């Protein structure tokens, strides 16, 4: 009835479509990012090798500029197009006002893409949500999550796509102070909290962490190996 | 006996028999989704008050922005979809400043909502442009600044419709919040009174009980500009209470 | 169903049923024209029926001028009729603007047809409900007859009809053009008057008839008088 | 399917005759038999105004308070009534059979398009179906009345001491009286329906696909 | 059913009533009822506001267009706004090029033309707003109503909203003496007939009252709240 | 069924209906009437007063398009008034491009195509107005025109439109306008307007006539009120 | 033939003539006195009491003759002309209404449609017409049963309470039978006063000059 | 149509009856009728708590294991409740009666617009036509008592031999006593509910095309 | 007029209103325990359907007795009959209240009519299978009778014999699941109600308004 169009409103003030784009996001495989004190992580879960493919091709976890990089749960062709337009607005914005961008600016652009779509009929929202990690000028970690409707947040840490609410649930009960403390604390945190939502532990998680003043580092299987291992044994 | 034919409600355009054009109306529902916000005027000032409705502990509270700064004169509290929210505010701030390049001053309360308004009115699709939204706009605000006229708390609808208020609310209990406002209000009350009646009706409709993280309080005063209570400052008053 | 009531969406069998009502929009109008050609002259008639006395009868026309040597009839919808007779008249003069001849009475007939085709493979217009026959003479091919459909088919005819008695008029001048003999303008003239005469029944009085001619003595077209029309008549009923 | 020369000429003659008697249905039975049934309406037997009158003798002894019965026949006015009427019902229902039967070969090869003339062909036999379920009431009513009389008269002469069963009688009588009425007029209604209905769309009865 | 018809503007039924249009003129009847009558001398625009809240200011509902022109609107306001907008936009150009106010029926025209571009086409839907415009101009005080309907009037005297059929009738019965009223009395009668309007337990105030007037001398103003004391005042009771 | 929805369809047998419900439309309105005689051309409405209110002289449906011709509309008034604008800017237009007054019959062929326009499309609708027009030049002498909603247009003697067009109708034809003169043919139209006024049903009307012809000097122009008077006094008298 | 079409012509300028006089006479006469009748002091029985009749079995510790309700005979007697006439005035109506429907067309069917109204309203009524019809009928036979059990099984005083409540429910059921004969005649001519115009002119001619 | 005067005085006539009428029903005889029916169902005749109590003794001579019945009377509180309920029945199906009546007065002549008002005008026709067809069902049912244990009765006395006859005769009477109450709360039920449609509708049940508006023609 | 007509009319409504309140409070829970409670007793829950069997004293071929009814499903029904009656009543209260409810008809925002619709289409279903059960004791207690005389007018044919004792049986079973349904009813009537409270209470919904 209310469910076919954007723009039309329903009885009791509910667009649907969405809403639908938001359950599209959880279709996706997994994703988490935490806040450590000195680091950010982000995390994916990765869903099959198929033992005919290329992992290479296939990368959830990407660099938007060298201060700030996003993963995503949801479209995979959307997210794409989006991360393809926010780089192009990053290196446009250093452009425009010499200086690099903030994560805060970059989710903001993200999000009013994705609100310019769901606004217009004849377009479909990007059925994506993503988590933007960046270290500001101040130095200060940054986390935000966007998703399909345009609203935008900042997380201490949060996780999107298939398992978020388990996974969220253990990150709230698991979260505090005391895992921030350690870089490899943070990353034994979010490589558990996907422990707890996936079929296997090394093979399945394609994890990174970005420092203070350095690139994207995309953590080689050995070192996740190691990790797990040590999470593994403490148990 | 039950009919429910409706069949005129979906798609804006379209005047329903008895002609009352209905997607608008639900637009003006859809507030009722949105958190509760509070805005009281006073001679001393204008306050307004907003329940944040944290999902979670692990989102940031500062991150939530029901309430905002259009200008030092204006703030804004917002209540419905947050994404065209920022549109509207963004279309207030911009007016205001071009407002100060064209004539060197500061727009009054009425004239940034009727700037607003005009944008919020564009759902009827008369202009030819494409980049206007065809939904009308599903959020309510409410404009409070100090003017010439003093303070001002006007309130803003999904139609585009505005009027000045001496006190108000919108969201999800507006019905019940607006008869306590009611009673409790009088002109002469000070805005410390009217922050803690504010506060007091928050406290009663809100489901959870109210903390400083939940809660976001401000107050623009003709000495001062619009300020934000801080968590010590809001600890302060929720203690008071 | 649903594959009527849009132009452009095929039936299952591939038909377009719309184009095929728009051919009976021209049987709704109750009126009959004929066009045959001869050795040296075409002629096209036409019922002309006046619904009220207060009607101005030298208004009331379906035979109009689209160039100084070419003429038609237009059957259908009298408004579609008068918008196509304007789209000829445009893209007669534009020929002869550009190419600096008079246009070929074909190629005019192909150029309105293609437009109607347009018009039945574009959504939102619909094709026009009326049928054009132009009437000319060309200096290589001699005298020509053309007929345009809602369609887009545009064939020339060595005789032809259109409207409610299209089939009686063609079953008569098939007969006719089957006993060939040979068509001067006065017989010309008659063939056309008894083949529209004889389908209707009507026994035409000269008022409720108009007829227009070309011939290569006298290239233009020209819409013969009322007294024209009667001694033409006059001489049918005699023999 | 191949078709012998005698199969061929044999549908070629039912089609023949039925579109023949269409015709002549339509244009000079029906006709006639509307101002027959005119003509039968303005009968006195038919109008009569006091049902009492008709009123049928039933002769059972009333029990002395605290014998046998001999023949008891029928109205004969109801009966001659019924005499007349139930030829034109039958005659109704076999012209209506005609109708539909002509309706149904007149319709055309399915296809997609231009079916409005097969929507109008199918109006058509949708009334003519209904009055013939009608007319098929009125048989039913017709046969009911010798039961319902037959059973209320045996149930008075079986129980003497209850007056109300004769009551019973005498009203079924009646009933019977202005059904019959009431099926006389309708017949015409129906005969005249049916022309006016076929009249004023034989065009595209006959020929619904355009040409 | 004849739910069919209804859907959209550019839909004729079957009777010629485009429906929509009469949907939009039932929007009028929802707003707060409004009067406007006239004088040898002068122009009046008299309104009932109404509130959302006893906190909430009354809504705005007699607007100024130009010194010489202003409206009063029934209907929605989103619609009134945007034709202020545009009728404030004519006056200023025609300010701005001629040096002359606006002739007020050429205005009036002029909204009329743009009201029924939206009525013809698809899209944009008719404006759900009617409005009484009164000015004064070199050639008298006018009055003129617009409908949702793009069709305008000029009024001796006309009332618009909910329950303005008491107003009407009050309005003809006293309207003979309004010509050569003064401009007390004038607005003293259309606060009568907009008493009429009202609920029996409601009463006018200083609150609900807005009172517009233009004239030879007088430049279109408002009096507001507190200035509508002076005009009430005279007002003797119900009846 | 479907094909009565929109213009651009047909029926299946061959009829376009949204067109046959505007020419429905203008039966809606009030009747007007247009007869041509040898001097020019007279122009009459019967324009209801709806309410004591609306001031004379108000809701007029008798316009000037040009100096030298007159339009009288029957059907939607927002329509009509924006087939009148239209009207007079291809006026204008000619004036501006060709240097002279308009000729009648090019004026009515051109508005009736851009009402033509309108029958076709989808996305708009029909116009509902019917209209007539006339005018006299000392050259074309008097025409008198008439187009429909769907964009046919001819020339009329006599004619008629709105509610009342048949017995209007009737009444013309009884008339032998071609001999008279239109200070005769203003009495006569005011009769017939009388006469098709149903008093019953329409509480009330108010005559309005115009005329155009030799007597303007081919402006069409409205009747003097004495003139009014005295035919609307004849009419009274004639309908006894 | 035009033979034909000239009988049902003549056939529907009587039908139209009949249902013109119909309407302006006969309708208002039987609304007022229906309306006289439901008013009369017979039909309006403040005690039902004296509706009550004899029955006159034996208790335990054959029967003579048990008459029927003297006061319910004479009420029926006197309502069923008026079920009968009303039922054949709907009928004539009807049947006029049916042969005023136009040829089938897939536009302007406004009118039509006014038409298909009033039938449905028509088919309601007489649906409820014959619906009295059955249930006078359904009283005669019911309670003659009632009264030949209470006979065979005097014990049973549940058949002479059965036979009693029968007698009230025919009362009562004639009172709201005449109100509803005398509504449906007053709806019936409002109805067809009020959309006369359409009923008879459901189309008229839109073709114009278009074609 | 040609109309008499006296056609019309008669019409006019039954019309402004009808109307009174409906006005009187609506606001003098249903508020009277619904404090009567909640005093009925307050009264201790319609709440009887122990449905056994409502047992009559059907004095049958049980057969010995190996004389002609009195009269067996019927169970007087249920008869005495039946004499209260009928007239209620029959006067709400005449009141229903009336109703459809006025409404259907009050329809205007069929225009393809305006068609709202009448949407709403048939949707109450069409309960209160609903309320109708209840009500007979009720009267339906009352007479179906009577046959019911009066036939159970007779066989009762018959197969003495048989209890679980004599069984029937209670739980008939039992069962009657519920849908009686049933019954009458109903009645009070549809009275209120015929009263709060046509109330909430009655500005278009009255008035369906509404006031007049300016011609756009 | 009658603006106290419509005040009697408001009467009857607050006072269906709050029974209805306390209703859905108090009645439908301590009924959902009752019914749930006489489920688990050993009367209604039988292992064996022989030891329902009750004697029928007709005598074999090689004039009978007073055959007595099924006293233990008597007992049962006895029970049973009170828990119809009574949902029987508090349904048609519900419904009575739901239907004075029903806002003024408006052309749009009729979702709030739809929930009470859904709802009112619940509670008819109860209602007639309510209806049905107490229809269905009496039919118990017609049939068992009827094969009674038809085995005492032939005793030859034992199937009547058996018939009389599957009719027992069917009963027993029957009216243990009565007992559930009334149970079940209960309970899902106060879970629509509860779940749709608010808009079965305010259908329109607050007239925000101020478009006009």
């Amino acid at each position: 009835s209310y469910d076919r169009a954007i723009t039309v409103f329903s009885p009791d003030g509910h667009l649907f479509q969405v809403e639908y784009a938001q359950e599209a996001v959880k279709k996706g495989s997994t994703a988490v990012g935490v806040r450590g004190r000195d680091i950010v992580v982000l995390g994916v879960e990765k869903k099959s090798v198929a033992k005919l493919q290329d992992e290479r091709t296939v990368r959830k976890i990407c660099a938007l500029d060298d201060n700030v990089c996003m993963a995503f749960a949801g479209l995979t062709a959307d997210a794409r197009i989006v991360i393809n337009r926010a780089r192009v607005e990053c290196q446009s914005h250093r452009l425009t006002v010499e200086d690099p961008v903030t994560v805060e600016y970059i989710t903001r652009y993200i999000a009013s893409l994705k609100q310019r779509y769901t606004q217009s009929n004849g377009r479909r929202p990007f059925g994506i949500s993503a988590l933007i990690v960046g270290f500001d000028f101040d130095g200060t970690p940054r986390l935000y999550q966007t998703d399909p409707s345009g609203t935008y947040h900042a997380w201490k840490a949060n996780a999107i796509g298939r398992g978020a609410k388990s996974v969220r649930e253990f990150l709230e009960k698991n979260y505090t102070d005391e895992a921030i403390e350690t870089d490899d604390l943070t990353i034994k945190l979010v490589i558990k909290a996907l422990l707890e939502v996936v079929q296997s532990g090394g093979k399945n998680i394609e994890l990174a962490v970005m420092r203070r003043d350095q690139s994207l580092k995309i953590l080689n299987p050995e070192e996740i190996e190691k990790y797990v291992a040590e999470i593994e044994k403490e148990k | 006996m039950f009919l429910t034919r409706s069949e005129y409600d979906r798609g804006v355009n379209t005047f329903s028999p008895e002609g009352r054009l209905f997607q608008v109306e639900y637009a003006i529902e859809a507030i009722k989704l949105g958190s509760t916000a509070i805005g009281i005027q006073t001679s001393e000032g204008v306050c307004l008050a907003v329940e944040k409705r944290i999902t979670s502990p692990l989102m940031e509270p500062s991150s939530i922005e029901k309430i905002v700064e259009i200008d030092a004169h204006i703030g804004c509290a917002m209540s419905g979809l947050i994404a065209d929210a920022k549109t509207l505010i963004d279309k207030a701030r911009v007016e205001t400043q071009n407002h100060w390049f064209t004539y060197n001053e500061t727009m009054t309360v009425e004239s940034v909502t009727q700037a607003v308004s005009n944008l919020a009115l564009q759902f009827g699709e008369e202009d030819a442009d494409p980049g206007a939204m065809s939904r009308p706009f599903g959020v309510a605000l409410l404009f409070g600044g100090v003017d010439e006229k003093g303070p001002q708390l006007f309130h803003m609808d999904p139609s585009g419709t505005f009027v000045q208020c001496d006190a108000r609310a919108i969201g999800s209990a507006s019905e019940g919040a607006q008869s306590s406002l009611q009673e409790v209000y009088h002109k002469s009350m000070t805005l410390k009174e009217a922050i803690k009646s504010s506060l007091i009706i928050l406290k009663q409709v809100m489901e959870e009980k109210l903390n400083a993280t939940n809660i976001e309080l401000a107050t623009v005063q003709p000495g001062q500009n619009f300020h934000m209570f801080t968590k010590e400052e809001l600890e302060e008053v929720i203690k008071d209470i | 169903a649903g594959f009527d009531r849009h132009i452009t969406i095929f039936s299952p069998e591939g038909r377009l049923y719309q184009v095929e009502y728009a051919f009976k929009a021209i049987n709704q109008g109750g009126l009959t024209s004929v066009a045959v050609r001869g050795k040296d002259c075409a002629v096209i008639v036409t019922q002309k029926k006046v619904p009220d006395k207060l009607l101005d009868s030298s208004t009331v026309t379906h035979l109009f001028k689209i160039t100084e040597n070419i003429g038609c009839v237009m059957t259908g919808m009298t408004a579609d009729s008068r918008s196509q007779v304007q789209r000829a008249r445009y893209e007669a003069a534009n020929w002869k603007y550009k190419y600096g001849y008079e246009i070929p009475v074909d190629m005019l007939c192909k150029r309105i047809a293609d437009i109607s085709q347009v018009y039945t493979q574009n959504a939102e217009m619909r094709p026009l409900g009326c049928c054009m026959i132009l009437i000319g003479i060309d200096e290589e091919q001699g005298p020509q007859v053309y007929k345009c459909d809602p369609a887009g088919y545009y064939c020339g005819f060595k005789a032809t009809a259109a409207g409610v008695k299209q089939t009686e008029s063609t079953s008569f001048l098939e007969k006719k053009v089957k006993k060939k003999f040979d068509w001067t303008f006065e017989q010309t003239v008659e063939t056309a008057i008894t083949c529209l005469s004889t389908v209707l029944s009507i026994d035409f009085k000269p008022s409720e008839i108009e007829v227009g001619v070309v011939t290569v003595e006298n290239p233009k077209f020209r819409i013969l008088t009322e007294a024209e029309i009667d001694a033409h008549l006059v001489a049918l009923a005699e023999r | 399917v191949r078709l012998s020369g005698e199969a061929r000429k044999q549908v070629e003659v039912f089609r023949q005759n039925l579109f023949q008697e269409a015709e002549e249905f339509l244009y000079r039975f029906l006709p006639q038999k509307i101002i027959y049934l005119n003509q039968l309406l303005q009968e006195d037997s038919l109008n009569v105004a006091d049902l009492t009158s008709l009123r049928a003798p039933l002769d059972i002894p009333i029990p002395d308070p605290p014998h046998k019965c001999g023949f008891l026949p029928g109205n004969e006015k109801v009966l001659s009534l019924l005499a007349l009427v139930k030829p034109e019902v039958w005659t109704l229902k076999e012209k209506c059979i005609l109708v539909i039967t002509w309706i149904q070969h007149l319709i055309p090869k399915i296809e997609d398009g231009n079916d409005f003339g097969v929507a109008i062909q199918e109006k058509v036999l949708e009334r003519v179906n209904a009055v013939k379920t009608k007319v098929e009431a009125f048989q039913t009513t017709i046969s009911k009345y010798f039961s319902e009389r037959g059973d209320a008269v045996a149930k008075a002469s079986k129980e003497t001491h209850v007056m109300d069963y004769r009551a019973l009688v005498h009203e079924r009588d009646e009933a019977a009286y202005g059904e019959l009425r009431a099926m006389v007029l309708d017949l015409r209604a129906f005969y005249a329906e049916l022309y006016h209905i076929i009249s004023s769309n034989l065009e595209k009865i006959v020929n619904p696909k355009g040409e | 059913f004849r739910n069919q018809y209804d859907n959209d503007v550019t839909v004729w039924s079957p009777q010629g009533r485009i429906h929509q249009i009469e949907y939009a003129m039932e929007a009028v009847k929802q707003g707060s009822a409004t009067v406007g009558l006239k004088s040898k001398t002068h122009a009046v625009l008299v309104a009932l506001k109404r509130a959302q809240s006893e906190l909430a200011a009354h809504q705005k509902k007699i607007l100024h267009v130009d010194n010489h022109i202003g409206i009063s609107i029934a209907g929605l306001t989103a619609d009134a706004r945007l034709l202020c907008n545009f009728m404030r936009q004519e006056c200023l150009d025609s300010r701005f090029v001629f040096d002359r106010p606006l002739p007020v029926s050429r205005l009036v025209s002029l909204i009329g033309s743009k009201t029924q571009i939206p009525t013809q086409r698809y899209g944009r839907r008719p404006y759900g707003v009617g409005l009484l415009i009164a000015g004064y101009d070199d050639m008298g005080p006018h009055i003129f109503q617009t409908c949702p309907s793009a069709n305008y009037f000029d009024c001796r005297a006309m009332s618009i909203g909910a329950r303005s059929q008491s107003a009407r009738t009050y309005l003809e019965r006293h309207m003979s003496e309004f010509m050569e009223c003064n401009l007390n009395e004038l607005v003293k009668h259309g606060l009568r007939a907009l008493r009429e309007t009202l609920p029996a337990e409601q009463d006018l105030t200083t609150k609900n009252v807005s009172i517009g007037i233009v004239g030879k001398d007088l430049e279109f103003t408002i009096y507001d709240d507190d200035d509508v004391s002076p005009f009430l005042e005279g007002l003797e009771e119900r009846p | 069924t479907g094909y009565d929805l929109s213009a651009s369809t047909f029926s299946p047998d061959g009829r376009v209906f949204q067109v046959e419900y505007a020419m429905k439309a203008v039966e809606n309105s009030s009747t007007a009437i247009g007869i041509r005689c040898k001097d020019g051309v007279v122009f009459g409405v019967e324009k209801l007063v709806l309410s004591k209110l609306y001031e004379e002289g108000s809701n007029k449906r008798l316009f000037n398009v040009d100096r030298h011709v007159g339009m009288a509309v029957a059907g939607l008034l927002a329509d009509a008034r924006s087939l009148a604008d239209i009207a007079r800017e291809e006026a204008s237009n000619f004036r501006s491009n060709f240097g002279y007054n308009i000729p009648l019959k090019h004026l009515a062929d051109r508005v009736a195509m851009y009402v033509h326009a309108y029958t076709l499309y989808s996305a708009v609708r029909p116009f509902g107005c019917s209209f007539m027009l006339g005018s006299y030049s000392v050259n074309d002498g008097a025409q008198l025109y008439m187009i429909d909603p769907s964009g046919v247009s001819y020339g009329y003697w006599g004619c008629a439109i709105g509610k009342a067009r048949q017995a209007a109708k009737t009444e013309i034809e009884k008339l032998q306008m071609k001999e008279m003169t239109c200070r005769d043919i203003v009495k006569e139209v005011a009769k017939i307007i009388y006469i098709v006024h149903d008093e019953v049903k329409d509480k009330a009307f108010e005559l309005e006539l115009s005329w155009v012809g030799e007597l303007t000097n081919g402006r069409h122009e409205i009747v003097p009120k004495d003139i009014r008077e005295e035919a609307e006094k004849y009419a009274k008298e004639s309908l006894k | 033939q035009p033979e034909a079409q000239a009988k049902v012509d003549v056939f529907r300028e009587d039908l139209c003539t009949k249902t013109e006089n119909l309407l302006g006479s006969y309708f208002p006469k039987k609304i007022s006195e229906l309306d006289a009748f439901l008013k009369e002091p017979a039909l309006n029985e403040a005690n039902l009491s004296n509706l009550k009749a004899p029955l006159d079995i034996p208790v335990p510790d054959p029967c003579g003759p048990v008459n029927c309700n003297e006061k319910i005979v004479v009420l029926l007697q006197r309502l069923k002309p008026e079920i009968k006439d009303v039922i054949e005035q709907l009928n004539l109506v009807t049947t006029w209404l049916q042969l005023q429907i136009p040829r089938i067309e897939d536009g302007n069917n406004f009118g039509v449609a006014v038409q298909e109204k009033v039938f449905e309203l028509m088919t309601s009524l007489h649906t409820k017409l014959e619906g009295f019809h059955t249930q006078i009928s359904k009283y005669f036979s019911e309670r003659g049963d009632a009264v030949t059990k209470a006979a065979k099984q005097p014990h049973v005083g549940d058949y002479r309470q059965l036979v009693h409540e029968l007698d009230e429910a025919e009362y009562r059921d004639i009172r709201l039978m005449v109100m509803e004969i005398r509504n449906a005649y007053a709806v019936l001519y409002d109805i067809i006063l009020k959309n006369f115009e359409k009923l008879k002119k459901p189309r008229g001619e839109t073709k114009g000059m278009i074609y």
